[PDB]
């Protein structure tokens, strides 16, 4: 088993709900690495000590080259550590904030990792449940990496207070691959009863500068109905994937 | 301070071997579920 005198603490690489993130290098391969440290204290003064073991148990199963990799984990006294898979092009989010928007084929090439990773993720019964950018990472050519297991991302029927299957994370690719290519999200609204009113009615207003086909991706992902949202198959198989999807294999 | 093999520069190499070579994973770090049950919050 592993402990903290196995790596070599390099630089931190941000805060989280629970605790520093530190770029780590174990020192038998030298391999480099993620060390996630999170502090028992406030896990279990959150009651978010349920979640954490379920996340763990997933990544002991979950093995795609498009879902952060947690290698392994051990825990001293006062902390728990999470050895994960280092995401060289840091989070996915800032590079929205950056570029303020992506273009097509950066999009599309999201996308068709995204809809990829979820279907392994499906078969192997394991919803998501939150897609958004913040929590997704960046490989060393920027392909694309579920990392951790919002109003504005809520399906129908969660907002709505029914029973939901695998298919929010359809309507949830929809409403990211909106902001991929606009900036905002899809039913940005200024209370949190505008949004709820534009979420169950779809009130899907499409900007001039997006492409047709784009815009038919995202109408066919975000449909009230679940059993209606275009399944994972027909995501990598759109002609404006396919036409625009630059995936590195 | 940070290390040298944290610097970006000759970090930036470490990942290219990474990368393109990349070791194996689940060999190095096999046992997953390795530190016990859910007896880790004490
Ligand atoms: N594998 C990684 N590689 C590189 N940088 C990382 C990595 N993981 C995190 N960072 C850096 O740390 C991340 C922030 O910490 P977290 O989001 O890991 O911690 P949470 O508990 O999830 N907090 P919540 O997402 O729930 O609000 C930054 O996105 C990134 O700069």
């Amino acid at each position: 088993k592993f402990t903290i005198d196995d790596f070599d603490i390099g630089r931190p690489l941000g805060k989280g709900k629970f605790g520093n993130v530190y770029l780590a290098r174990e020192k038998q391969n030298k391999f480099i690495m993620a060390l996630k440290v999170l502090f028992k204290s406030q896990l279990e003064k959150e009651g978010v000590e349920h979640q954490l073991r379920r996340e763990i148990e997933i990544q002991s199963h979950l093995r795609h080259p498009n879902i952060l990799r947690m290698y392994n984990y051990f825990h001293d006294r006062k902390r728990i550590y999470l050895m994960l898979e280092f995401a060289p092009r840091g989070e996915l989010y800032k590079e929205l904030q950056k570029h303020g928007r992506f273009d097509e084929q950066r999009s599309a090439t999201f996308m068709e990792e995204l809809a990829d990773a979820l279907h392994y993720c499906h078969e192997r019964k394991v919803i998501h449940r939150d897609i958004k950018p913040e929590n997704l990472l960046m490989g060393y050519k920027g392909e694309l990496k579920i990392a951790d297991f919002t109003l504005d991302y809520l399906p129908p029927e969660m907002i709505e207070g029914k029973t939901h299957d695998e298919k929010v994370d359809l309507w949830c690719a929809g409403v990211l691959c909106y902001e991929f290519l606009v900036g905002m999200p899809p039913f940005d609204s200024p209370s949190h009863t505008e949004t709820h009113r534009r979420i169950v009615n779809v009130d899907l207003k499409f900007p001039p500068f997006l492409s047709d086909g784009s815009k038919d991706l995202i109408s066919k992902l975000l449909r009230y109905h679940p059993p209606q949202r275009l399944p994972l198959k027909g995501v990598m198989e759109h002609p404006w994937v396919k036409a625009n999807s630059r995936r590195v294999l | 301070p940070i290390p040298a093999w944290a610097s970006g520069n000759l970090l930036t190499q470490a990942i290219r071997q990474q990368y393109y070579k990349p070791i194996d994973v689940d060999r190095m770090y096999g046992t997953i579920d390795s530190p016990k049950l859910e007896e880790l919050f004490n």
